RNA sequence: CCUACUUCACAAAGCGCCUUCCCCCGUAAAUGAUAUCAUCUCAACUUAGUAUUAUACCCACACACCCAAGAACAGGGUU
């Protein structure tokens, strides 16, 4: 079964070795728990989340405004918990969902500031020759969020 | 030299030979052989 | 993180200078290299009205190896304009008369066909050989791995990489070679 | 230089990516007419002539001298 | 190897000839390719292997004498030949543009004045198709036309 | 004072002077300006990246045009690290 | 370009005079393997074999009048 050593003998990209079972836990435990002790002793300072609300996924810190383009039943100044929160980060260490962190780990809280309609967007159609022109304005309902707070909890 | 869609030999003495990318049919005895293709 | 807006946007909108060396690669790779950073898709900010693109300096260009026959083959075709001033010149002699056409040609047509395209060329500096001017060298910032790992020859091979490799045949005794 | 390690459940990725410095010793001390015009400018900021001819006043006037500022 | 030395008087010697290296990893096969396992992983800059089928000065040698396939006769051969117009073989001489993957001989091919339509493109050979079959370690095939 | 800096509140004038000041009273030798980054140097635009060092220990670097404002502006940062006002500092609670 | 001639006449012209500089490649060979001869070689290699046009030309940043410069503008001269 050897080959002697010729430039197409081999893959041209690096061998990869499957680390040993063992070990690998070990190390995954070792990262685990210091992160754990990360969060635990508060060594983060600003945390960034990864969330999917409405139908997309916003990249969100604390204080920031998300334009949400439909209304969404709340009255202005009602706080809401964000429960799909796909990532949460800090400087030195990230969390990532499968595809979801679970409600223990990450809590992310907005407020409805503003219930506004967009500005009146144009739709026309036009077919040359046709006689056909059409003109529609529509006004979408949004939704303005205040992310209040992003908190994670040491349940690793 | 003649040009032949078919390059055949002659006499004994009629090489083919693949110079300057095209067949040729060269010939020492006969000149009057020499084929390009 | 916590820079000052100014220094932090001057940071990363700063142009970067890289190196390419030409010697014995083929030049479409080498321009697809330098394509890229002219363009400055090899930064994650990138955007085609942020004029993001950095700075490629190629050298050796005149040691462009052409895989193929393309030496022979490829052709370069110019017009002078006036009637009878169509000129067509292979690779090979366009080479000889300017030992870095053939890499400007390259990138000239990787890059976007849009009015960037000769403000991104003025960032693409040529040397035909190793001597590089003091002032771009002293810009240089990083060198690209070449895109195409130059074979070995057996006069570069070591005597313990011949040993190494296996005979594959008996050759009989009683041969001239 | 990042850590990769699922959680004990296997639902949750751990990235552990502290800021590695530079080294010290990978740093160095501290040392211590129009025609014409547009050629140098050029030449300076390795552009072409193009950006420093100037524009028409319909052009001027329609740059927008108050636009949004967002951060 | 025999030599032969001058002096006239001339004659023939046999000097020190190189064996196979022991244990062929599959003994009992037609050619030495198959014999070292090395049906389609070589290319043409292995120069270590092609130039064990090569006369000194830079010329191949015969088939019944290498023992080799006829199709692997033909790799070879066209092998060496991309490999000493590339200039890897400096030393198997008979006695300036860097190239690679050289099919045909330098002088031989004439410039395209006039590639056709794209439909009729008239492409630049790159490589031999006689290496057509080698292990394809790419997702897409590697192009023998440019 | 969110979203605002610590120095678009605070106005200084040399700051590494103020650094220096603060290392002195930390009992802290005064930190070695290093070049750590550079591009186009010899260019208009260029981009200097000056780290303070202290005792071969990197305490904050930062970008600039020239060399001095790159210093500057890295004294700027390593004061912000040192009074907690970094940017990604946690954020004020609720 | 205007010395003569000629049309002509402070100049413009020809019918007058002056000057004009390098090649391209089809093939023919040398050594020589695959195919131990031979073989000009889309084998490696060595020549005829040359375009990588050689040059030449041009190159001063900053009223008025006259001009062999000129439609205007521009250009040249004004010691
Ligand atoms: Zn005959
Ligand atoms: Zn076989």
């Amino acid at each position: 079964g050897y080959v002697p050593k010729t430039s197409l003998s081999s893959p041209p990209w690096p061998e990869v070795v499957l680390p040993d079972p063992v070990e690998e836990t070990r190390h995954h435990a070792e990262v685990v728990k210091k992160v754990n002790e990360m969060i635990v002793t508060g060594q983060y300072g600003r945390l960034f989340a990864v969330v999917h609300f409405a139908s997309r996924q916003w990249k969100v810190t604390s204080e920031d405004l998300i334009l949400i383009g439909n209304e969404l039943d709340l009255a202005c100044g009602e706080r809401i918990r964000l429960e799909k929160v796909l990532l949460v980060g800090a400087d030195n260490f990230t969390l990532l969902g499968k595809p979801l962190l679970g409600k223990d780990l990450v809590r992310v809280e907005a407020t409805v500031i503003e219930k506004t309609e967009s500005w009146p967007r144009i739709i026309m159609r036009f077919r040359k020759r046709k006689n056909f022109k059409k003109k529609r304005i529509v006004t979408t309902p949004q939704t303005v969020l205040r992310i209040n707070s992003i908190e994670i909890a040491p349940c690793l | 030299f003649k040009n032949k869609t078919v390059l055949k030999k002659r006499c004994k003495d009629c090489y083919l030979v693949k110079r300057r990318g095209r067949w040729y049919v060269y010939c020492k005895t006969h000149p009057r052989h020499k084929q390009r293709q | 993180s916590s820079f000052s807006r100014a220094p932090q946007q001057w940071a990363t909108f700063a142009r970067i200078w890289y190196l390419l060396d030409g010697k014995m690669q083929p030049p479409g790779k080498l321009a697809a290299m330098a394509s890229i950073r002219l363009q400055g898709l090899h930064k994650p900010v990138y955007h085609a009205l942020s004029d993001c693109g950095d700075h490629v300096v190629i050298m050796n260009t005149r040691h462009i190896a052409f895989s193929g026959n393309k030496w022979e083959q490829k052709v370069y075709s110019s017009h002078t304009g006036y009637p009878g001033g169509f000129r067509q010149v292979t690779a090979a002699q366009l080479h000889l008369r300017d030992p870095v056409a053939i890499v400007k040609l390259a990138i000239y047509g990787m890059l976007p066909k849009n009015l960037h395209r000769r403000t991104m060329m003025e960032r693409l500096h040529l040397f035909p050989d190793e001597y590089i001017p003091e002032d771009i060298l002293k810009n240089l910032v990083e060198e690209l791995p070449q895109p195409r790992k130059i074979p070995k020859r057996l006069d570069e091979y070591t005597q313990e990489e011949i040993d190494a490799f296996p005979r594959l045949w008996t050759p009989p005794e009683d041969y001239r070679l | 230089n990042v850590e990769l390690a699922l959680t004990s459940d296997g639902r949750t990725i751990v990235c552990y990516h502290p800021s590695v410095d530079i080294p010290y010793e990978h740093t160095k001390p501290i040392p211590r007419e129009e025609g014409p015009m547009i050629e140098q400018l050029s030449k300076m900021f390795f552009t072409t002539k193009h950006r420093w001819y100037p524009h028409g006043r319909y052009h001027r006037c329609r740059k927008n001298l108050n636009p949004p500022k967002d951060r | 190897f025999r030599e032969v030395v001058e002096t006239t008087i001339i004659e023939g010697r046999i000097t020190a000839t190189p064996k196979e290296s022991p244990n062929p990893p599959n003994p009992s096969g037609q050619c030495p390719i198959c014999r070292w396992n090395l049906k389609h992983k070589y290319n043409y800059d292995d120069v270590l292997l092609l130039s064990q089928f090569i006369r000194p000065h830079g010329g191949m040698l015969p088939r019944k004498i290498t023992g080799l396939c006829q199709e692997e006769h033909r790799k070879i051969e066209e092998c060496v030949k991309m490999a000493h117009r590339a200039g890897l073989l400096p030393n198997h001489r008979p006695r300036q543009l860097n190239r690679y993957l050289t099919r045909w001989a330098p002088g031989s091919v004439k410039p395209i004045y006039k590639k056709g339509p794209r439909w009729n493109r008239v492409r630049m050979p790159v490589g031999s198709p006689l290496l057509r079959d080698n292990v394809c370690y790419s997702r897409t095939p590697w192009k023998l036309y440019h | 004072m969110t979203g605002k800096e610590l120095f678009e509140m605070w106005k200084i004038i040399n700051p590494m002077g103020l650094l220096v000041e603060e290392l002195k009273k930390r009992n802290v030798s005064a930190p070695e300006s290093r070049l750590t980054r550079q591009s186009g140097g010899t260019t208009a635009l260029p981009l200097y990246f000056v780290g303070l060092y202290c005792d071969k220990k990197l305490i904050a670097e930062g970008p600039g045009e020239t060399v001095l404002v790159a210093e500057e502006e890295a004294a700027r940062v390593a004061l912000r690290k040192l009074y907690g006002f970094t940017e990604n500092r946690r954020p004020w609670n609720y």
